[PDB]
């Protein structure tokens, strides 16, 4: 069993501080 | 109703952050229902709902929301936002297996970064881009090599990259995927290499899965290197953090790990000893699987010691799953 290390997603907010 | 839908929003980011997708969709969907004028917080909430969704496995509809997205981000000419999309599309793809289209829309997620001279995201993109490469030769013959060299090739350009950027957590994440790469082209030196590098991170940020899941990687090189009592220690390792983090799936998987490989040691009372241990956590967790593949396993070890009748215990046991 290969562990795989997890995907990324990129990110939006309604807000921008 | 857009102050209503940037309100509605907000209880969403705040639940999916929260760790809970369920509610933040419905709050999500409830945004946009309500609907808003500006199309850049419409672009936000697609892209959040395609991010949740995925995250909840439900694949199908996060391809649709990130296709929403990817789409508004044209219409209004947002660069960054279409990339995003576009990288978010392509991850969605590749689970589904659309692979050819994977590649396009990771691509164009690396390919924008780079006119934006956008640094993180370039090396995001490039990461992105070698899992696709490498579940496609996983998935599968001199194509299946070659998508694999190309993952190396990436996971090797995004380590450059993060490493002048100081990202520890995505070093971690690529040399644990470089490696599984070298481990299945083959090259077992590397993988141990590379596998190495990503423990170091994983006790670095005190991250108990990942130094668990290096532990694991490590352990099934060592097996390839023919070195069978490295393998064992390794495993061994493996088995004391699925205790630490109460995992009983995986304390069963170590359990049953370390038995085979004190099969190939030739140590069949140790054997025994773990491959009933995984029988026990089998049963545990009403696993049918493991629980024949147990039997199987014990009736081999007793039979290489010529234990007779035990041996035949375990096959009826067997045979009836
Ligand atoms: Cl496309």
């Amino acid at each position: 069993v290969m562990e795989m290390e997890p995907e990324t997603m990129e990110t939006k907010s309604v807000i921008d501080s | 109703g857009s102050a209503s839908c940037l309100e509605l929003a907000l209880e969403g980011e705040r639940l999916c952050k929260s760790g809970d997708c369920r509610a933040g969709v419905s709050f999500f969907e409830a945004a946009v229902q309500v609907g808003t004028e500006d199309l850049k917080t419409l672009s936000a909430i697609y892209s959040q709902l395609g991010n949740a969704y995925f995250y909840l496995h439900d694949y199908a509809k996060a391809l649709e929301y990130h296709h929403h997205d990817l789409t508004l981000a044209r219409t209004i000419g947002d660069q960054l936002g279409e990339a995003k999309a576009s990288g978010n599309l392509g991850n969605t793809l590749k689970v589904l297996g659309n692979f050819d289209e994977a590649i396009v829309c990771c691509q164009r997620h690396l390919d924008i970064s780079r006119e934006l001279n956008d640094k993180v995201g370039e090396a995001r993109a490039l990461y992105n881009l070698g899992n696709v490469y490498h579940a496609k030769g996983k998935s599968f013959p001199e194509d299946v090599r070659n998508a694999l060299q190309a993952a190396v090739d990436l996971y090797e350009e995004n380590l450059s990259l993060v490493t002048a950027l100081g990202d520890r957590a995505a070093q971690g994440r690529a040399f644990g995927n470089l490696g599984n790469t070298h481990y299945l082209l083959g090259n077992f030196r590397d993988a141990v290499i590379a596998h190495e590098q990503r423990l170091l991170i994983a006790k670095e940020f005190g991250d108990k899965a990942a130094e668990r899941r290096a532990y694991s990687n490590l352990g099934n090189a060592y097996i390839f290197l023919g070195e069978f009592e490295t393998a064992s220690e390794y495993y061994k390792k493996t088995l004391l953090l699925a205790r630490q983090l109460k995992d009983r799936a995986v304390e069963a998987q170590s359990c049953y790990s370390l038995g085979n490989t004190y099969t190939l040691l030739q140590d069949y009372e140790k054997a025994i000893d773990y491959h009933l241990k995984h029988l026990a956590i089998a049963q545990e967790l009403k696993d049918r699987i493991g629980e024949g593949r147990a039997c199987w396993s014990l009736g081999n070890a007793y039979t290489a010691l010529g234990n007779h009748d035990q041996a035949m215990h375990f096959a009826e046991k067997h045979l009836e799953i």
